[PDB]
RNA sequence: UAAUCGAUAAACCCCGAUAGACCUUACCAACCCUUGCCAAUUCAGCCUAUAUACCGCCAUCUUCAGCAAACCCUAAAAAGGAACAAUAGUAAGCACAAUCAUAGCACAUAAAAACGUUAGGUCAAGGUGUAGCUUAUGGGUUGGAAAGAAAUGGGCUACAUUUUCUACAUAAGAAUAUCCACCACACGAAAGUUUUUAUGAAACUAAAAACCAAAGGAGGAUUUAGCAGUAAAUCAAGAA
């Protein structure tokens, strides 16, 4: 029995995201990619740089945006530039919002070296795929 | 816009050779529809193609600590699309790629081959040493 | 680097920014050992007594 | 976005999700920017740059008569922080030797001297070069070589009577 | 912190072994060649062998870099098989899909 | 719901001109075609279930079809069938012996067929039991003993469907070369890494060339020989006709394999049409569909597994 | 070691073993943190008498302060899961029998008891 | 402000931070204006050797190492060399010990 | 042996290792260091005890068809609940099925395969609840381990004529276990002794030649696998 990135089929009255309720056997099939770069086609470098990256993106996401964060976090890397993508629940008053903005953005751009570009895309609950 | 005009005589291509590599034959596809359309409208005379798909395969275990009998199998598939150009100048190419390029999606790379037009080095032309 | 990733995000947690739930799951849980009776000896002192 | 779209695997409902919060569709790459009216004008606004192309040069007979020499040259783009590709410093020289203004003695002995470069059947001489750090450099270098073999084809020596 | 002790021994091993990656390579050249006299070979032997060892190149070890596991790292992405494949099943992992054929 | 379908048809419209704008069509011709077209190019998704690619289409084909208001706001239902529980069902049965029993009193191979289970669901908007479709069918076979009257036999067409069926080797036209003012064909094969292309010409002296050299060179293996001859003497042309052949790929039964399925198929331009529902019963048009079958990982040979232990 | 680390609800289930829960998600607000920096948009609304706050630091006192009352929050919030402890009797103590199970539930029809 | 997001880019590139267009691999770095005879042909830093010595054939190796090699400025390749300078000399004992008379 | 751990009916036994000369390394032997990686902390750090506290990843029944909320019925209900000329069952969900992949079909294979079961596997991938260690169950340097009386699991190569050698690609020429004193040869040396070479700071490791040519002459009880491009034979590539 597989227990790979699953979720349980619980008593039926458990919410659960699009993706979450999509197994890994699905990816590429009707579950896209989470990131996208360059690095894992076949003449290709430093495909590791942007995993370690990509995996401290996630980490810091989670954490500078405490509660407020709704799906798994969408990178994108465009000709040098970080596209970080960003479901986000609406919990916090908007200046906070915009603090993090642009505390994020600063921060991380002087950490990879490289300009950082933010979106929040802000939905009033969890998306609900099944159950619920 | 800034246009300056310098009497240099500007470099010729006999062919600019612009491989795109992906994942996504989609992508692949939509980026051809806007190449071949910002060639068609820049006069520069083009053809593309599709070169075989890579698939790259690879075998990890099933578990953390000991089933040996039992596997995963990964892929990457590989897609290309080449966009072979015929007789360019230099500010064309210049131009027109700088158009392609900065308009390359996230899941894409591009490998570039100009074939650059020189008649002759100077030491060789007609004299002998 | 390591150190760097650590360090930088320790911070960034002290400085209020950032926000730990590994660190802060250790925390309480320290706190709840240490208040039990049972904490991290004072170097040198556990073992002769 | 104007335009109501629905992505994602349907439930047995029937429904493909909503274009408001679809992950999936988050996920997808769009060329809506790139939209054909926008490319339209863009291209347009192109035109300015773009410099023409010689009226001869429509045959290959015309290139090949008035330029010999193509030089291959590559550059690579791939996202992310370095812009460094290995690969690019390599140089090419493709150079028809039936264009080339060489002796019978001066043919034969540059065939001898290079070698493999030469394919006998296209009359195709080919250098690449590699060892230099810039691309430049490679370009200079494979001149200097093209140069050199040719000035070294023409010189009879002892040996060569020997 | 690095995650293991023993990280810190190979982050360590790296360096060192950046730090004398010349004076290795030059001492070796002679040591390598059958055209100088064996004189020369014999001390630059004790001369290579001179030079700290935990300074040498087949000392080094990939690791897995996030999970420090010493084997089943894949290369390309420096990762421990179990940690890869935990990556590229959420899907993070660009352009890895399950393999059927 | 039906709110839902008002609102959704309305913002498909709006949507529907704000599309055309952008993509720069007229938003009068504008169809389903180029829809398709507009949203593939604009959202290119490269995955492999083609439904969960980006859709925008009319709301009736996104959603499923609802069952209507079934009473008034009386509490009265409408239908006199209601309380069965299936009234979509019953009705279809009501009207289908009405029928039969009309017939009754007033009576003193086209490659169709009757609905599918899914389709009389679809039909009624109404979930069915096998059982029940059954029971249905066989009722309209009890229509159809009878005398057919007009709308007896509309009332059976709602339920009728028709099928294509399509059997020929697609027969090419032969191509005259220009140089001799000869007759040729050009076969492909394909067999297991190998594929092969056979030019035959029509009049020839036997000769039969391979790769740029005789076919005895390039087969000293007799049994890929007779291969060959397979076609050539099933259509008793052995010494009629000339051919020149490429074959690249795999070893040599493979290739030999090859020339013959090329051959077989640039031969039915010079036979007869009856001849070539022979050579399809002769199995010679028909690709070989056997191939390698893949190692699985944890096994040996695909099949072959490791040695099994009891103890 | 940050790479090392994880997510809260991961804990918990590996601390539970479901094969009693607290939230670390309370309390806390933005910016609040132990080194005392007023962030001026979290911390301190983003404006005062004279507009655009710098960042600042409040004292000693002032952090021990807050922190003594994330202390005592705390306290409060473990009397108010020990004082969770109230019940009426059925028949016997743990006997179910006789224990008012509260008016049934409003039928389809409007139907109210 | 910025009014637009090509607003946006074009002072990103004039600051540095985006990329240059179209992209060729070595923008930023002009590797010390240094050009192809300066890398390959070496005969400035054998001077100062035995020129009949086998000496000779073992920095004729170096030399045609350091040619053909893309990874390392033209400051590395002479610091090569002048550490095999200092380095025979250095030793002149074992020099004169192998049967050959090195200078 | 001074000198790891884990797996160990089916579901261990070329297993964690797509990989131990130093390293890896957790082991033993000696020596050494005590806020001893980090921004701050009576704090670090622990391959120490719990897999019968666990999350993670899996095995297994299993290519098995069932699991499960919400209700409804049963002169009472522990539980049960179908008959299609139908007798109390309705139900969205998760399974199967369907579709995807193996570049067009089709089949085939791949994948998938719930609920549970085996307190099945793993605190040595990592992370954790409970416990313990803190001038040491922590951290370093230097060496040292992995010997065979056997017993057994899986492989490889053979035992030769459907063979062996050379040429060579698939028509050839020779050799062919008994003569006999061969100046031994027929198959079979993957094993050893010697010399090189590859790597590497370090050969104990791999490869290649030269020698040597042994057991083996088709294998007891009993057993493994395969239904077609499969089994069998032959060749090449990659991961580390
Ligand atoms: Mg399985
Ligand atoms: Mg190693
Ligand atoms: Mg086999
Ligand atoms: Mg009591
Ligand atoms: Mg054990
Ligand atoms: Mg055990
Ligand atoms: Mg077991
Ligand atoms: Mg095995
Ligand atoms: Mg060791
Ligand atoms: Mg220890
Ligand atoms: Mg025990
Ligand atoms: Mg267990
Ligand atoms: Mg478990
Ligand atoms: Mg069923
Ligand atoms: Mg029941
Ligand atoms: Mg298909
Ligand atoms: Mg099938
Ligand atoms: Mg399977
Ligand atoms: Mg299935
Ligand atoms: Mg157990
Ligand atoms: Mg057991
Ligand atoms: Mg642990
Ligand atoms: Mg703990
Ligand atoms: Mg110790
Ligand atoms: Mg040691
Ligand atoms: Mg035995
Ligand atoms: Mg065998
Ligand atoms: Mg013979
Ligand atoms: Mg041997
Ligand atoms: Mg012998
Ligand atoms: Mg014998
Ligand atoms: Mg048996
Ligand atoms: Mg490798």
């Amino acid at each position: 029995k597989n227990r790979a990135a699953r979720v349980r089929v619980s008593k039926g009255d458990k919410p659960v995201t699009y993706e979450e309720a999509h197994a890994p056997h699905y990816i590429a099939h009707r579950k896209g990619w989470l990131s996208l770069h360059t690095g894992n086609l076949d003449g290709e470098d430093h495909a590791a740089e942007r995993t370690v990256e990509d995996v401290f993106l996630r980490k810091f996401m989670l954490g500078t945006f405490p509660g407020c964060l709704a799906d798994q976090l969408v990178l994108k890397r465009r000709a040098n530039q970080l596209e970080i993508c960003a479901l986000v629940l609406r919990q916090l008053p908007p200046h906070k919002f915009y603090f993090l903005v642009g505390y994020s953005e600063t921060l991380l751009s002087h950490f990879y070296k490289c300009p950082v570009h933010l979106h929040l895309q802000t939905v009033p609950s969890k998306v609900v795929y099944k159950y619920i | 816009p800034e246009i300056t005009i310098s009497d240099e005589p500007d470099t010729l291509y006999k062919r600019l050779s612009v491989l795109v590599k992906g994942h996504d034959k989609a992508v692949l596809d939509s980026y051809e529809y806007f190449a071949v359309l910002a060639a068609k409208e820049l006069g520069i005379s083009i053809k593309v193609h599709e070169p075989p798909r890579k698939i790259e395969r690879f075998t990890l275990l099933k578990s953390v600590h000991i089933f040996k009998k039992h596997r995963v199998q990964y892929e990457m598939r590989t897609l290309y699309r080449c966009l072979e150009l015929e007789h360019l100048t230099g500010s064309t190419a210049d131009v027109y790629l700088e158009y392609i390029q900065r308009n390359l999606p996230e899941g894409v790379a591009m490998e570039v081959t100009k074939t650059k037009l020189e008649q002759l080095p100077e030491h060789i032309r007609k004299p002998i040493w | 680097n390591h150190n760097t990733y650590f360090a930088l995000m320790g911070t960034l947690r002290f400085l209020g920014l950032y926000r730990d739930e590994h660190q802060d799951f250790r925390d309480e849980q320290l706190r709840l050992k240490k208040l039990r009776g049972k904490g991290k000896p004072r170097k040198g002192e556990g073992k002769r007594a | 976005v104007p335009l109501p779209v629905r992505m994602g695997y349907p439930v047995k409902r029937g429904v493909p999700m909503a274009k408001e919060g679809n992950l999936e569709l988050l996920k997808i790459p769009n060329f809506l920017h790139l939209t054909p009216v926008a490319i339209k004008r863009h291209c347009e606004a192109l035109k300015d740059f773009c410099t023409e192309w010689p009226a001869a040069l429509d045959s290959d007979e015309k290139c090949e008569k008035h330029f010999p020499i193509e030089i291959d040259t590559a550059d690579y783009v791939s996202a992310g922080p370095s812009i460094r590709n290995p690969k690019a410093r390599v140089v090419t020289l493709r150079v028809k030797l039936s264009s080339l203004n060489l002796d019978d003695h001066a043919k034969k002995k540059l065939i001898k001297l290079v070698g493999d470069r030469y394919c006998k059947s296209t009359d195709v001489l080919t250098i690449k070069t590699d060892r230099c750090p810039l691309k430049r450099q490679n370009y200079d270098y494979a001149v200097y070589l093209l140069t050199v073999l040719y000035h070294e084809s023409w010189k009879t020596e002892e040996w060569e009577k020997k | 912190y690095y995650v293991d002790w023993k990280m810190l021994r190979d982050v360590k091993r790296r360096k060192m072994a950046y730090e004398y990656a010349d004076e290795r390579l030059r001492i070796n050249s002679l040591r390598k060649n059958t055209i100088l006299p064996k004189d020369l070979q014999e001390v630059a032997d004790e001369e290579i062998a001179s030079l700290p060892r935990d300074s040498c190149p087949v000392r080094i070890r990939n690791r897995c870099v996030m999970t420090s596991r010493p084997r089943g790292v894949k290369r390309r992405w420096r990762l421990s098989r179990i940690v890869f494949r935990h990556l590229a099943d959420h899907g993070q992992l660009s352009g890895v899909q399950r393999a059927m054929w | 719901t039906v709110d839902f379908i008002k609102k959704q048809i309305e913002e498909f419209n709006i949507g529907k001109r704000h599309l055309a704008n952008m993509m720069g069509e007229d938003p009068e011709t504008f169809t389903q075609e180029d829809i398709d077209r507009a949203i593939a190019y604009l959202f290119p998704s490269g995955l492999f279930e083609k439904r969960a690619r980006p859709i925008m289409k009319h709301p009736e084909e996104i959603f499923p079809k609802q069952r209507a208001i079934q009473w008034g706001e009386d509490g009265r239902p409408f239908h006199f069938l209601f309380y069965t529980g299936k009234q979509s069902y019953y009705s279809l049965m009501h009207d289908t012996y009405g029928k039969l029993l009309d017939v009754e009193k007033h009576h003193n191979p086209i490659g169709s067929r009757w609905l599918i289970k899914e389709e009389l669901e679809e039909m009624l908007v109404e979930k069915l039991s096998d059982q029940d479709y059954a029971q249905f069918i066989r009722l309209l076979e009890r229509l159809s003993a009878l005398p057919c009257g007009a709308t007896e036999e509309d009332f059976v067409n709602r339920f009728r469907r028709s099928i294509p069926x399509x059997x020929x080797x697609x027969x090419x036209x032969x191509x005259x070369x220009x140089x001799x003012g000869m007759a040729f064909s050009r076969g492909e094969g394909k067999r297991k890494t190998a594929k092969a292309e056979v030019v035959v010409y029509g009049q020839g002296s036997g000769r039969i060339d391979v790769n740029g050299v005789d076919y005895l060179l390039y087969f000293p293996v007799t049994q890929d020989r007779e291969q060959l001859m397979f076609p050539l003497h099933f259509l008793d042309r052995l010494g009629k006709h000339d051919m020149t052949c490429a074959v690249s790929g795999g070893g040599r039964s493979a290739q030999a394999g090859a020339v013959r399925l090329a051959m077989a198929r640039a031969l039915c331009s010079f036979v007869t049409e009856d001849e070539v529902e022979w050579m399809r019963q002769a199995g010679l048009l028909t690709a070989d569909p056997r191939v390698r079958e893949r190692k699985k990982p944890g096994q040996e040979g695909a099949r072959r597994k490791f040695t099994w232990k009891k103890r | 070691s940050f790479f090392t680390k994880l997510t809260a609800d991961e804990l918990w289930k590996g601390a539970l073993a479901e094969s009693r829960r607290k939230d670390l998600n309370r309390g806390q607000i933005i910016g609040e943190g132990r080194h005392g920096f007023l962030w001026p948009g979290l911390n301190i609304p983003l404006m005062r008498n004279g507009a655009v706050q710098t960042i600042a630091q409040r004292s000693k006192e002032d952090q021990e302060k807050v922190e003594a009352d994330m202390v005592q929050q705390r306290e409060e919030w473990d009397r108010r899961r020990k004082m969770k402890v109230k019940r009426e009797r059925g028949w016997s103590g743990n006997t179910w029998g006789g224990v008012s199970l509260g008016p049934p539930d409003p039928g389809p029809n409007g139907e109210t008891y | 402000p910025f009014q637009n997001g090509f607003e946006e880019m074009i002072q990103w590139t004039k600051e540095g931070k985006l990329w240059e267009f179209p992209i060729n691999n070595e923008a930023g770095f002009d590797d010390d204006g240094s050009e192809f005879h300066e890398h390959i042909f070496l005969d400035k830093y054998l001077q100062d050797f035995p020129k009949q010595g086998p000496i000779r054939h073992f920095m004729e190796l170096v030399t045609c190492g350091l040619s053909k090699n893309p990874y390392l400025s033209v400051k590395q390749k002479v610091e090569h060399i002048e550490w095999f300078r200092n380095y025979f000399n250095e030793k002149r004992v074992i020099l004169k010990e192998s049967g050959i008379q090195l200078n």
